[PDB]
DNA sequence: GAGCATCCGGATCCCCTGGAGAATCCCGGTGCCGAGGCCGCTCAATTGGTCGTAGACAGCTCTAGCACCGCTTAAACGCACGTACGCGCTGTCCCCCGCGTTTTAACCGCCAAGGGGATTACTCCCTAGTCTCCAGGCACGTGTCACATATATACATCCTGTTCCAGTGCC
DNA sequence: GGCACTGGAACAGGATGTATATATGTGACACGTGCCTGGAGACTAGGGAGTAATCCCCTTGGCGGTTAAAACGCGGGGGACAGCGCGTACGTGCGTTTAAGCGGTGCTAGAGCTGTCTACGACCAATTGAGCGGCCTCGGCACCGGGATTCTCCAGGGGATCCGGATGCTC
């Protein structure tokens, strides 16, 4: 008996199958997913906090963490994400 | 209304007061054009900065304090600015 | 008596975790309260970097002819693509190398 | 005959000059029309105030002077005195840039 | 019937206020949850760093004689020491221009 | 009158007072005095909440910013910063 | 238990192999002392700030996680150890 | 007569050979005993996951392999081929260290 | 008496150094505006008490980290010959500093005007929280084929022996 | 002026090292399964936040004057740099020692899970006194001005050196 240990396998090998159907993964690989998911996750949730420090918000919305994308993601990285992210919050918002 | 033209506006002696304060000895005349490139690099990519925490802060005008955020978000922090 | 129970991440048609993500911006100590769209768009961002890196990825094991993604291929498509370089040149991947780089001075004649 | 000094006489006269002053050394005005410039490319009628231009501006000279220190040392292990494009290309890359 | 409202800067013997930043922790969101003595350990500290760079601040400004401190004593200040060199690496002072320093090849003959 | 603007300006003179009564104060100096502290602070609650969260302790206590400063404040201010500290709060548990 | 002298447990051959991975093609005798006192300072900061991460553990063991977050509160972020 | 290269052939061989590969290339056990000796000067009785040792010694290789080319830098600007120590101290001087 | 040696004195050539200008420092002199301190306000720290809960402690367990050990070569090392490179010198050429003269726009400073920060009020949209319920991710088992390893061909490459050719010295 | 001698350039071929094709096992990747706790659903309280109104303040716009900075041109000296020689210092190849590395076994220290509770700390009403806005004065300092000191560059003066003449000695 051990205690559960949280982890992002299932869902990264869903978005590999759907982007590659044909194609494996390794755990290292997978463990460098893990720290990957979980830096960018808290660069971004830190720079939000920041955000709403800085314009005194007590709220933090996907407003804050768009701006934290512009910011921080370069390129059109950042506009891809957005628009990802807006359709996401529509079909949402919409269901 | 519009501007075209101010990259010239850091003036060849001014860039070579700059190297002057680097301790620079000798200054070649092709320096010139580079540092007002990076120059150009630098300002834009704090800008760029500045103008997504302006128009998050649903305001307007530029303010010092979101320049200061800008500038130690790439960890070049300035002191005696804020507040 | 009660509705059918239906996921978040199928509200958002995403594949990664709606409610975990919000549990964790809730214990992450970033603000006091959190908007519920916010985590929806946090985990489309990073559904679509892990997206595009997988993508990436695979299309560099297939260059190398292997079906199951090495922490090489991994690095080889972090340091190939300019822009994920700039996101992460502070990175360090175990097992990842470098990309053959060799100064043209170095070569012969 | 007129007195004149021997290169580089004047320019370590404006070394120790330049860095025991503090006083700025680029034109405000020029530099807030490139601001100006620069920022209404992204968003236009953007409003500065004048310690956002200041900061702007002390930040500059804080990040070329660095490279200029850079491009120094880099140069002097070079075994040259005088600095060229090479150099300035080379501290950038080495710091990341 | 109530005892007089004594201070906790005082309590630990110390300048900076301790309910203020205690306030500031509380509502700086780092955590839920804060101990009474962590504020004073925080006072404290800072107290501390601003004690001893405004030693420095005092006798670059005595030995520039000047009896009122100046940005370019505290940038003389920071940079004279290789350990608030190691704190100070990427910090920029307003004014403060760099230290007196030329490299010791371009000196003439 | 204006709303309240809370700054660190008072408690630098204090200090400075004890330290030197003698000399006087510019008012940029000052400003940059209130941006050091304020990074300071910003630094070491920073470290402290990572840190709380690492052991997963709801609380933030002296012990582990004391932590905090062996890892950001390097060798002799630490030390001794971790001295004055300790005597500080030895003083403030015996009220 | 004691070990005294393993600062040159980094031999120069492994020194020769990473300098391939550098890229370096020529390697001059006099490199490898001071790249072991740079890997030396390098080892030390990291390891200090391990210790001190693990001694805030209440823990007489070091463990992988406390390491990958002194690399990254250093600035050399490491991805593949539990992250 | 037996065959030997010309020198920097091999050398660009093993580069490439090396610069292709993904495993470590310092020896193992001398640097577990290495971490152990250091880690014993600030505190006693420390006990190691070999993990934690295979994470330090992908960032040190790392942080070494980074050097070694800023170094590789700063020689090709100096119009050498060959490294010298003087370009490690410009590449960390130059780096903030 | 004459020839030689040698010492002294002047010619000459190369190397130092004092002198004059000038740029900055330092000492007064003046007038000025930021700093420091006093005063009035206000809101935030403090006091006290309460209730809830987070971590310290104890205890147990099991597991992984260390220690010992025995082969087993891989690798470290070292030496030797060789050839490529750092570097130093030196000539050469041209690029930028110094300096002077002319242009100009930067800056002060002065005045008009309005765009927006920003601040208070209002009313409301959303979200933590609680309770219940349930199903998706984790633990765990299993099996299995992608890849590491091994061996046999095959070609790149890399260096040197072979062959044809141009520039130049002596009769 | 030509033929022989010496240095150049192109070419082929062997040996090696790396790729590459195919056989094989194996264990780490992948999938099936129990579960339970973490996610979802519904209702509530309530509260941060969006928005309307204002105001004033801080930004923007413009206009005269002056000058210091900028810019252009001449000159030259200084610095980059190319090329050649030279001595060296690793590179590479062959042999050797060793010590890392792998497989195996035992002990255990401490990592980690589980139960208790008790210290400790957020929450809230009252209140007050510490801390910040407003103001006002002045003296530390910014600006101006003149003399000293120090730096710098040069034209010249001074020392070093060598050779010729005289003279005394000596044969």
């Amino acid at each position: 008996k051990r205690s559960r240990k949280e982890s992002y396998s299932v869902y990264v090998y869903k978005v590999l199958k759907q982007v590659h159907p044909d194609t494996g993964i390794s755990s290292k690989a997978m463990g460098i997913m893990n720290s990957f998911v979980n830096d960018i996750f808290e660069r971004i949730a830190g720079e939000a906090s920041r955000l709403a420090h800085y314009n005194k918000r007590s709220t933090i919305t996907s407003r804050e963490i768009q701006t934290a994308v512009r910011l921080l993601l370069p390129g059109e990285l950042a506009k891809h994400a957005v628009s990802e992210g807006t359709k996401a919050v529509t079909k949402y918002t919409s269901a | 209304k519009v501007l075209r033209d101010n990259i010239q506006g850091i003036t060849k002696p001014a860039i070579r007061r700059l190297a002057r304060r680097g301790g620079v000895k000798r200054i070649s005349g092709l320096i010139y054009e580079e540092t007002r490139g990076v120059l150009k690099v630098f300002l834009e990519n704090v800008i760029r900065d500045a103008v997504t925490y302006t128009e998050h802060a649903k305001r307007k005008t530029v303010t010092a304090m979101d320049v200061v955020y800008a500038l130690k978000r790439q960890g070049r922090t300035l002191y005696g600015f804020g507040g | 008596a009660r509705a059918k129970a239906k996921t978040r991440s199928s509200r958002a048609g995403l594949q990664f975790p709606v409610g975990r993500v919000h549990r964790l911006l809730r214990k992450g100590n970033y603000s006091e309260r959190v908007g519920a769209g916010a985590p929806v768009y946090l985990a489309a961002v990073l559904e679509y970097l892990t997206a595009e890196i997988l993508e990436l990825a695979g299309n560099a094991a297939r260059d190398n002819k292997k079906t199951r993604i090495i922490p090489r291929h991994l690095q080889l498509a972090i340091r190939n693509d300019e822009e994920l370089n700039k996101l992460l040149g502070r990175v360090t991947i175990a097992q990842g190398g470098v990309l053959p780089n060799i100064q043209a001075v170095l070569l012969p004649k | 005959k007129p007195h004149r000094y021997r290169p580089g006489t004047v320019a370590l006269r404006e070394i120790r000059r330049y860095q025991k002053s503090t006083e700025l050394l680029i034109r405000k005005l020029p530099f807030q029309r490139l601001v100006r410039e620069i920022a209404q490319d992204f968003k236009t009628d953007l409003r500065f105030q004048s310690s956002a231009v200041m900061a702007l501006q002390e930040a500059s000279e804080a990040y070329l002077v660095g490279l200029f220190e850079d491009t120094n040392l880099a140069a002097i292990h070079a075994k040259r005195v005088t600095i060229m494009p090479k150099d300035i290309q080379l501290a950038r890359r080495i710091r990341g840039e």
